[PDB]
């Protein structure tokens, strides 16, 4: 929810 | 990685317990979504992940392995779970948010494993 890797992981999830 | 024709696999009571009880409890957890797929180092811009982590592992890979009877014994499957948790701890900082999600899943993992059948026994279809 705040980390670079976790947010980048979250962006790719919506794709 | 997921399938191997030259390596023997088995169905045991402990392996089916990991697939029916342990995996289903961790898979639907709210913190499970980062661990359901292999880490895509290209999409996430991680040029050092595969050079620090020598054996990637995710819940999706473990689940496919149980569904294909990849493992011979439960110890091989529990090593995959440990490998997945260790990769998150090594690569990330101990204070990272993704590490707290892995530790939450690891405690649940150790909780479910504590109720696994004590002795491993092979399951043969008749």
């Amino acid at each position: 929810w705040k980390g670079y890797l976790c947010l980048r992981k979250r962006i790719q999830r919506t794709y | 990685e997921v399938s191997n024709p030259k390596k023997p696999g088995r169905v045991t009571n402990q392996l089916q317990y990991l697939h029916k009880v342990v995996m289903k409890a961790l898979w639907k957890h709210q913190f499970a979504w980062p661990f359901r797929q292999p880490v895509d180092a290209v999409k996430l811009g991680l040029p050092d992940y595969h050079k620090i982590i020598k054996q990637p592992m995710d819940m999706g890979t473990i689940k496919r392995r149980l569904e294909n009877n990849y493992y011979w014994a439960a110890s091989e499957c529990m090593q995959d779970f440990n490998t997945m948790f260790t990769n998150c701890y090594i690569y990330n900082k101990p204070t990272d948010d993704i590490v707290l999600m892995a530790q939450t899943l690891e405690k649940i993992f150790l909780q479910k494993v504590a109720s696994m059948p004590q002795e491993e026994q092979e399951l043969v279809v008749t």
